[PDB]
């Protein structure tokens, strides 16, 4: 899942959703 | 709180297949850990299970799709409650500034692996940073967790 198109909005979406635990799965 | 769009359940299939390695739909302890493993992170077993298990409402001991559209919608916007926010808030200002600030987010990203520059914290941190003071308050956050 890369951050192109608006980068922010994914990386900011994507890099957060990560950091919601310490062995977060993102998916 | 189980909603996604078409093209953010897409997105979710990819992501479900990229920690999903043997491409069968139910991601496993051993999928994750190897995941984690070439993160830079080695969870216990322990950890990883009950990662799963709490998502895991089929009783099948994995994480389905179903359950992972369940377990994202609910992180990116509620569980419930404001939980979420929170807890969001609480993993990126450890020490209790009542406001992020981009030198810890900075740090927290590389020890969550995912290896974000300076200007690249600095951009997330100046647009969640509502009021300009360098540093994001859970009242700029809120608004911001959900912008996704
Ligand atoms: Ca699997
Ligand atoms: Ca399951």
């Amino acid at each position: 899942s890369p951050a192109n198109s608006f980068h922010f909005k994914e990386a900011w979406k994507h890099a957060i959703q990560k950091a919601k635990h310490m062995p977060d799965p993102w998916a | 709180a189980d909603q996604l769009t078409e093209e953010q359940i897409a997105e979710f299939k990819e992501a479900f297949s990229l920690f999903d390695k043997d491409g069968d739909g139910t991601i496993t302890t051993k999928e994750l850990g190897t995941v984690m493993r070439s993160l830079g992170q080695n969870p216990t077993e322990a950890e990883l299970q009950d990662m799963i298990n709490e998502v895991d409402a089929d009783g099948n001991g994995t994480i389905d799709f179903p359950e992972f559209l369940t377990m994202m919608a609910r992180k990116m916007k509620d569980t419930d409650s404001e939980e979420e926010i929170r807890e969001a808030f609480r993993v990126f200002d450890k020490d209790g500034n009542g406001y992020i600030s981009a030198a810890e987010l900075r740090h927290v990203m590389t020890n969550l692996g995912e290896k974000l520059t300076d200007e690249e914290v600095d951009e997330m941190i100046r647009e969640a940073d509502i009021d300009g003071d360098g540093q994001v308050n859970y009242e700029e956050f809120v608004q911001m967790m959900t912008a996704k």
